[PDB]
């Protein structure tokens, strides 16, 4: 059961291997490499869930060395695992497994399959670090390896520079919000002395007994950082931009590891965010406005992809609102059920752009039921899942505790947003389906894990977190039945526009109709924006630094000194009566200052 | 007892290089690999023997060894040399960048390349000179005679495409600015112990005893400016800087001599050894001045860095950024940040040295150094584009290396210190993501932008192949266990911690 540090090191042998080998390796070998790295460390992973199982559910901690100790700054290398870091792991291992497994099918003829392999292998052992540290600082390390290897991941065809220019908007994106999450860290050890998140939720209530500033300052910050990784408000750019990478990165970033970390940061400093609850119901007021504007986003949309994503937002925004409700149990469960179906999702995406052979618009695709109809089943009830369809998908179940943990705490503004959200996530769903469909042992795993059967799994958050307020079981009843109707209601009506299309064409031309899907389909502005605001004043002050101006400050003395001594030659013409004058005049100088002194 | 052979050695193989050049051209290259070797085994030896880890903080002075012997007796002056922990690393780091800088330099054929050994030992023994010394007129002497050989290598040796006035040029701007620091520096000196000898009436120039002179505040606060002015050249602050990237651009073209002179940070030693235990109270009314010029290098170096076409400057205005962190640790009077100024001094050293290595590969290579006449060389190469990858990626702060345990121990002291100044200086770490991001895309992504870079290039040869590894290996190393190099050099920078803030 120490063997966490074995879920560590095995992807971490597989990187450094396939690294090193350079492509010189047959595709089928370093096939075997990566996804048996990757298999072994979820056949590991699941050992240690038998074994946790066994044990009733204790935590436990797996000390390596200690990182720093420099007085009292101790920094440990520890790795611990409850029910929370038990839950990440098996998404991360097994999701990672079963794309894996998809890309090795997948990237058949690729340039650079060793190293498309060595960079998910090293993708995955800085998410198991990540939700296995058990400070700060060692997740910190796991964060800033996920950042790096999704650059590296999203810009993975090279050649093509709109993909470098989309991986190294994520990375500075990213980047900025690992900023804002070093400054929580730098705030927590100043006044904790700690950064061990249980040693850090057993000294904060004593500590900050009296002042309270510092702790929502840390809080805020850990949240920053949160939506940086996550792709939220207001970071959430480049996952819009980040679909120039392939497809089974876009299903790792999605799914199993990149978007997960900000909703597993923020329920493994839970003790934190409840110390501080003004930062908690900010964090579920980000998740209703990222979802919002990630529904909107995605409806109007143009590119299978781009639907994915903006979807992927969306209900990453329910799983942050999940957390501000204190729907902790709903935000996991919707974390595992989502990783399944967006996962399926993708990989459908990638089979049907396989079947296209290029990246054709959607608007004209229509007909491929008959001729490829596992496809349109595999997105069929991914969608569904996407969608709630009630009582055959996992989906709807986990919106389902996420609403109801929403509505026993006594929040309505955010209630009424998830539930106009599942409304606008029903519609955008059933709009890219029947705008492209109408006019495999990985994909028979998530599609079977995109019904109630994945619903049927429970994560063991009993002793790690908290649990739910109970709504009243006849509340329970009403919402679900409102649940199920909104999600119908969405289903039907998008099938009833986008079966010709008649309606969506009168505010699809209608000049106030043509600038709010034009200001939808620039993510509302953000862009712009920060193109405005960041870029831009960053271009121009480099271009206007280029020459370096203090250098030649620093110079203006050389220059200073030439012109003197081109001035004083002057003085040395050659001629002796000038000679004798200037003897003269230096004698008459020299008298006079003797004279008045 | 071993310190005064430490200098010797290296002097004596430049000395020797030089004379058995008769023997053949390829001869010297062995003979400084002998003896760069000898002194960097030597000073791995004294560590082992040194038991820096069992020490504990007893105040200054406090020295592993110390050695004293009368060479100007009229002024009191003495070949005074000394150790302990934090200058221990420093002469490691100098005798395996010396190493580095005599394999980097290997296949170097020419008729006068015994004469370049012999400059590059002058210069490395002059280094560790400065790392040892403990007389300021004897710490002054080394600080200055490091000088010639490096401009004479850099006039003569240096890049071959730019014409000889440009190297002559660079190398003058160098010589000049460090040089009038220096006399700056010894300005100070001459007036600190003549204030000395009007307080007690005896002549010395001994550090142990020049501590415990009362001056008035003012008198204090102007030798404290010249030493800073000459540790601010060294650096590099803004705006004392532009030599280094001009000295780097007209190094020569192998990039030894960036090794061996210029990536040692004897300026961070010499603040924290003599800047603030010989003037504390100015040194803590000098610190917000200090900080800000940091923060000021390090948005500077980046914004810097970015504009550059040429790799080379660059990495130059990279070096300058993390040294803006430098002198933010170094004036905090932290603990913490103390030990983070050391290990951002070595990873800097060792990445630094790591990026100079490629870069002077690839233009061995790729025969230039415009980034806009490469592009798509990950295609093209089979080493070079990824290991560069890497010391870019160590080169913005990532965890795993170094640079990262450096960066953020330092913000961690300094945090605990001066909060905004830690805030402004994280976001100068998103500034450096963006600078190794863009040279990444510009020379090793993308589509070739010219012909040379649509050609298959070589691949790397097996000793600069494995010297960089040894530099990868060394950093990893240090950014996952960093505890040997903090505990070589905890009672050192516990002392000068204590010594500072016990006195203002
Ligand atoms: C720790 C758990 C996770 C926590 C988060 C950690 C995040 C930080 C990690 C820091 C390490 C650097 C990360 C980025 C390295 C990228 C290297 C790379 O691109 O490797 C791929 C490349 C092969 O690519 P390919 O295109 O096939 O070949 C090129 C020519 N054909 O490869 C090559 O060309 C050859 C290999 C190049 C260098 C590989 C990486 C070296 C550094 C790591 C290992 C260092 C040594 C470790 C052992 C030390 C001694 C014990
Ligand atoms: C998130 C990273 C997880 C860790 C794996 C990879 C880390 C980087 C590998 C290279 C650098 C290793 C540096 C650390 C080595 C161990 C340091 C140490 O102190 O070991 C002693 C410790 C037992 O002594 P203990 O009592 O715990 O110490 C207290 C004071 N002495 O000894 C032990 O407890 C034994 C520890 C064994 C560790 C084995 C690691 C094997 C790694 C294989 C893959 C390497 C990949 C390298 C590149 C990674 C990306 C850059
Ligand atoms: C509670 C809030 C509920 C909001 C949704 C209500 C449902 C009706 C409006 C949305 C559906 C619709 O008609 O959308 C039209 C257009 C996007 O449709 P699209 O497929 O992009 O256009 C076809 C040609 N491109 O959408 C637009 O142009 C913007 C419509 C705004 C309403
Ligand atoms: C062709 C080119 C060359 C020619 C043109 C360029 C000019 C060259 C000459 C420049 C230098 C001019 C002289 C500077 C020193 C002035 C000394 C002075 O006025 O001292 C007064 C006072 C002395 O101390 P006092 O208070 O009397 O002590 C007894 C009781 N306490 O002092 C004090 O009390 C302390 C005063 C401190 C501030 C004055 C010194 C400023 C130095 C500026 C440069 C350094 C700035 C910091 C670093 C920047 C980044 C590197
Ligand atoms: C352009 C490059 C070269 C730099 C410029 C040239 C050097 C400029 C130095 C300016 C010095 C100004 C001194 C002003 C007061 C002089 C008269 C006086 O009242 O002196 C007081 C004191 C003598 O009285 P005493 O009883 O001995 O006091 C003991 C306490 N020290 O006096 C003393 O004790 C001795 C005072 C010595 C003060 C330090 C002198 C050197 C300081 C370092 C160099 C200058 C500052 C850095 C460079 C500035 C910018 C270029
Ligand atoms: C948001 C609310 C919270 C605010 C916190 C503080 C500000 C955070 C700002 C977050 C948003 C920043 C988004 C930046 C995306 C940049 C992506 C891009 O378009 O990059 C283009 C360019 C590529 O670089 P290069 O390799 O030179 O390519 C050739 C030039 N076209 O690369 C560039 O032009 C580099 C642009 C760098 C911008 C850095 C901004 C740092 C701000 C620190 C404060």
């Amino acid at each position: 059961m120490n063997m966490l540090a074995l879920t560590i090191i095995l992807p971490l042998i597989g990187f450094v291997l396939l690294a090193f080998s350079r492509g010189r390796w047959s595709e089928n070998v370093s096939a075997i490499v990566g996804v048996g790295s990757v298999g072994l460390a979820a056949l590991v992973t699941a050992f240690i869930g038998v074994d946790f199982f066994a044990n009733g559910e204790q935590t436990y901690s797996q000390p390596l060395w200690t990182w720093m100790s420099v007085g009292d700054f101790n920094i440990g290398f520890n790795l611990v695992l409850d029910g929370l870091s038990l839950t990440m792991l098996s998404v991360v291992t097994g999701v990672g497994f079963l794309i894996h497994m998809y890309a090795s099918w997948y990237m058949r003829g690729e340039e650079g399959y060793s190293r498309f392999f060595a960079y998910t292998n090293l993708f995955i052992a800085s998410m198991v670090v990540l939700v296995l540290a058990d400070n700060l600082l060692l997740m910190y390390l796991g964060w800033e390896g996920v950042g790096l290897c999704s650059y590296l991941l999203i810009g993975f065809y090279y050649t093509d520079p709109k993909n470098g220019a989309a991986a190294m908007k994520a990375f500075v994106v990213t980047r900025v919000g690992d900023v804002f999450l070093a400054f929580a860290l730098f705030i927590l050890y100043n006044e904790l002395g700690t950064l061990n998140f249980r040693e850090m939720v057993e000294l904060a209530p004593a500590h900050f007994a009296d002042g309270n500033n510092m702790l929502m300052w840390a809080t805020l910050m850990l949240l920053g950082g949160a939506v940086g990784k996550s792709a939220q408000l207001p970071l959430q750019t480049w996952l819009a931009d980040a679909m120039a990478g392939p497809t089974p990165v876009s299903a790792l970033i999605h799914a199993a590891t990149m978007v997960t970390a900000g909703v597993y940061l923020i329920a493994r400093t839970h003790g934190l965010f409840l110390m501080t609850p003004e930062v908690l119901h900010l964090v579920g007021i980000v998740g209703a406005v990222t979802l919002l504007l990630a529904g909107f986003a995605a409806l109007v949309q143009t590119d299978i992809k781009r639907v994915l994503a903006y979807s992927t937002m969306s209900q990453i925004g329910y799983m942050f609102l999940a957390l501000g409700v204190q729907a902790w149990d709903a935000a996991i469960f919707h974390l595992m059920t989502h990783a399944f179906f967006k996962a399926l999702l993708f990989l459908a995406s990638g089979s049907v752009i396989l079947a296209c052979h290029h990246e054709q618009n959607i608007f004209k695709m229509g007909g491929l039921r008959k001729s490829i109809p596992l496809v349109y089943l595999c997105f069929l009830v991914g969608g569904a899942a996407l969608s709630a369809l009630p009582l055959v998908t996992a989906g709807f179940f986990s919106k389902d505790e996420i609403l109801a943990g929403a509505m026993a705490n006594g929040h309505i503004n955010l209630m009424v947003a998830g539930l106009v959200g599942a409304f606008m996530t029903s519609l955008y769903t059933f709009r890219m389906i029947f705008i492209v469909f109408h006019g495999s042992l990985p994909l028979i795993v998530l599609l079977i894990l995109s019904t109630f059967v994945g619903a049927l799994i429970v994560p063991p958050l009993q002793g790690v977190l908290p649990q739910t307020t109970e709504l009243a079981h006849g509340s329970m009843l009403t919402l679900e039945i409102t649940s199920g109707v909104v999600a119908v209601v969405g289903i039907l009506l998008a099938a009833w526009l986008w079966l010709k299309r008649t309606l969506v064409t009168s505010i699809a031309n209608s000049a106030p109709g043509r600038l709010l899907s034009t200001w939808w389909y620039n993510a509302w502005g953000f862009d712009w924006l920060y193109d405005k605001v960041f870029v831009k004043p960053f271009l121009g002050i480099a271009w206007l630094l280029k020459r370096d101006p203090l250098n030649s400050m620093m110079n203006i003395p050389a220059v200073l000194s030439r012109f003197a001594g081109k001035g004083l030659l002057l003085s040395e013409n050659g001629y002796l009566r000038w000679y004798v004058a200037s003897m003269s005049i230096g004698a008459v100088v020299v008298l006079a200052l003797l004279m008045v002194l | 007892m071993l310190l005064p052979w430490l200098i010797l050695i290296p002097f004596i193989g430049g000395f020797l290089c030089w004379q058995t050049e008769r023997f053949g051209v390829k001869v010297p290259r062995w003979i400084a690999l002998i003896t760069m070797g000898l002194t960097l085994a030597l000073s791995l030896q004294l560590w082992l023997q040194g038991g820096y880890s069992l020490t504990q903080s007893a105040g200054i002075p406090q020295w592993q060894s110390e050695f004293d012997m009368p060479w100007i007796p009229r002024f009191g002056i003495s070949i005074h040399l000394a150790i302990d922990g934090l200058s221990l690393l420093m002469v490691v780091l100098t005798g395996l960048l010396g190493v580095l800088a005599v394999l980097c330099s290997w296949k170097e054929i020419e008729k006068y390349q015994g004469f370049f050994h012999l400059n590059l030992m002058w210069i490395l023994g002059g280094v560790i000179g400065v790392f040892l010394a403990i007389d300021m007129f004897l710490f002054f002497f080394f600080w200055e005679m490091m000088l010639v050989p490096m401009y004479f290598l850099i006039a003569l040796w240096g890049h071959k495409a730019s014409d000889g006035k440009t190297r002559i040029t660079a190398a003058t701007k160098f010589f000049i600015y460090t040089q009038a620091s220096g006399l700056v520096m010894l300005i100070a000196i001459l007036a600190l112990v003549f204030v000395h000898y009007n307080a007690t009436g005896v002549w010395t120039f001994n550090y142990e005893e020049l501590l415990n002179t009362p001056m008035s505040s003012g008198v204090e606060y102007l030798l404290m400016l010249g030493f800073f002015i000459a540790f601010a050249v060294k650096m590099p602050v803004v705006p004392l800087h532009g030599w280094l990237p001009d000295a780097h651009s007209q190094a020569p073209t192998a990039g030894s001599v960036d090794l061996a002179g210029i990536l040692l940070k004897t300026a961070a030693y010499g603040l924290l050894r003599f800047s603030l235990p010989l003037f504390p109270n100015a040194s803590a009314e000098f610190a917000p001045i200090a900080m800000w010029l940091g923060v000021i290098g390090i948005f500077y170096g980046a914004w810097m860095a970015f504009a550059q076409t040429d790799i080379k400057r660059l990495i130059a205005y990279t070096s300058v950024s993390h040294m803006g962190f430098v002198l933010i640790a170094i004036y905090t009077g932290s603990q913490l940040a103390y030990q983070g100024a050391v290990i951002q001094m070595i990873a800097h050293g060792l990445s630094a040295a790591g990026l100079f290595i490629l870069c002077g590969q690839l233009y061995e290579r790729i025969h230039t150094r415009d980034m806009r006449m490469m592009g798509g060389l990950w295609s093209k190469m089979k080493w070079l584009p990824a290991l560069s990858l890497f010391f870019a990626v160590a080169t913005l702060g990532m965890p795993g290396t170094g640079n990262f345990v450096g960066e953020f121990m330092i913000l961690f002291g300094s945090f605990q210190v001066v909060p905004v100044i830690t805030v402004i200086s994280t976001f100068g770490l998103v500034f450096a993501s963006v600078y190794s991001l863009a040279m990444l895309h510009r020379a090793y992504f993308g589509k070739a932008k010219s012909q040379i870079a649509s050609q298959e290039l070589p691949g790397m040869s097996l000793r600069e192949l494995f010297m960089i590894l040894l530099l990868v290996v060394l950093l990893v190393l240090l950014g996952f266990y960093p505890q040997p190099i903090l505990d070589t050099s905890h009672s050192a920078i516990g002392n000068i911690q204590q010594w500072f803030v016990n006195s203002v």
